[PDB]
């Protein structure tokens, strides 16, 4: 099983140094050449650096002299060492293996190539914001919820610095129906978000719901019970 | 540097419907065009290299072709799951480049959003802060108008909106609207009142609460 798993990700100050890894398995990661992909919210896809299986490097102007990609083949690694951080580093970054494919049909022969594996991504935020745990609200179902009818609850995360936040209902167990907005900055410069879902409104006295946040850049690990006012 | 510029910026189609995406590089590179598809929250997934050849794993109904300068992306009949952001990629240079991307969206049949208001909790209200929050619950399409009325006067600039990514199956949004007031104010008022304004509803909907009650 081929996989690309960075870590390292995480809050720093403007001017400040991090250090990413990514940890390669599933393949021989010596044979192949890797990259480094960034992408702000909302924004595109921004190519950081590469490396050649011999080592030889190469970056982009928006990071050059300050970004250092490396490898360890005897550890399956791949290192982003980021220095002189700024507003505009801030994204998450992504992992990947470079592919090569041989085109062999005559006359003519060559080798074409792909990003065929990306890691699922490490989030690094540049601010001199500090790191603040959300408070965790219930969204209580409306006492008016029509039998044999539809009912919605959720949870408010609120106030929190950096992303992300994770929320999960019932442990895991309560997945149909779930609604996790995406977190929206407030004017204060800290996140919110809502995590909703609709079950039936008999299962209101019956079920109990609970919401499982996660909040990981501030060790804030939250379990809130939602149920009718 | 090879400056590569994808057209259209955004795209809706139906299930069924064949797709092209061009992207254009601002100087020649032979075939040297990788494809990729971003569904939300997930990395970009290789869909087509050398500008024609199709990656493994991938379905027949995505193609490439082009060379030089002019590259396409067909998706020959929309599913439902086809709902991404797309890329171009070139591979000529060392220096890597991409396109801006393209977001393609499933065109769906109109679907009226189920609305719920909920009264800010009573340990928020201890705090000094009051949030009130209105959902927009699995509606199709995308344009809704949200007005907040607090005893019948309309709210301006103490609302924010959240939009979740389409559906995957159902291809629906779901939309939550958020209005921030501080304890004080919000014990000033008594009528909390949000009205939805959506193509799928014969009129606006309006999701009242009575602070108290």
């Amino acid at each position: 099983e081929v996989q690309l798993v960075e870590s390292g990700g995480g809050l720093v100050q403007p001017g400040g140094s991090l250090r990413l890894s990514c940890a390669a398995s599933g393949f021989t990661f010596s044979s192949y050449d890797m990259h480094w992909v960034r992408q702000a919210t909302g924004k595109g896809l921004e190519w950081v650096s590469a490396i050649g299986t011999a080592g030889d490097t190469y970056y982009p102007d928006s990071v050059k002299g300050r970004f250092t990609i490396s490898r360890e083949n005897a550890k399956n690694s791949l290192y982003l060492q980021m220095n002189s951080l700024r507003a505009g580093d801030t994204a998450v970054y992504y992992c990947v293996r470079e592919g090569t494919y041989y085109h062999d049909s005559g006359s003519d022969n060559y080798y074409s190539y792909g990003m065929d594996v990306w890691g699922q991504g490490t989030t690094v935020t540049v601010s001199s914001a500090s790191t603040k745990g959300p408070s965790v609200f219930p969204l209580a179902p409306s006492s008016k919820s029509t039998s044999g009818g539809t009912a919605a609850l959720g949870c408010l995360v609120k106030d929190y610095f950096p992303e992300p936040v994770t929320v999960s209902w019932n442990s895991g167990a309560l997945t149909s129906g779930v609604h996790t907005f995406p977190a929206v900055l407030q004017s204060s410069g800290l996140y919110s978000l809502s995590s909703v879902v609709t079950v039936p409104s008999s299962s209101l006295g019956t079920q109990t719901y609970i919401c499982n946040v996660n909040h990981k850049p501030s060790n804030t690990k939250v379990d809130k019970r939602v149920e009718p006012s | 540097a090879i400056q590569l510029t994808q057209s259209p910026s955004s795209l809706s189609a139906s299930v069924g419907d064949r797709v092209t995406i061009t992207c254009r590089a601002s100087q020649g590179i032979s075939s040297a065009l990788a494809w990729y598809q971003q569904k939300p929250g997930k990395a970009p997934k290789l869909l087509i290299y050398d500008a024609s050849s199709l990656e493994s794993g991938v379905p027949s109904r995505f193609s490439g072709s082009g060379s030089g300068t002019d590259f396409t992306l067909t998706i020959s009949s929309l599913q439902p799951e086809d709902f991404a952001t797309y890329y171009c990629q070139q591979f000529n240079s060392y220096l890597i480049t991409f396109g801006q991307g393209t977001r393609l969206e499933i065109k769906r049949t109109v679907a009226a959003p189920s609305v719920f208001i909920f009264p800010p909790s009573d340990e928020q209200l201890k705090s000094g802060t009051a949030s009130v929050v209105c959902l927009l619950n699995n509606f199709y399409p995308r344009e809704a108008k949200v007005q907040w009325k607090v005893d019948n006067a309309l709210q301006s600039g103490n609302s924010q909106e959240s939009v979740t990514e389409q559906d995957s199956k159902d291809s629906t949004y779901s939309l939550s609207s958020t209005l921030t007031l501080s304890k004080a104010d919000y014990e000033k008022h008594k009528v909390y009142a949000c009205e939805v304004t959506h193509q799928g509803l014969s009129s606006p909907v309006t999701k009242s609460f009575n602070r108290g009650e």
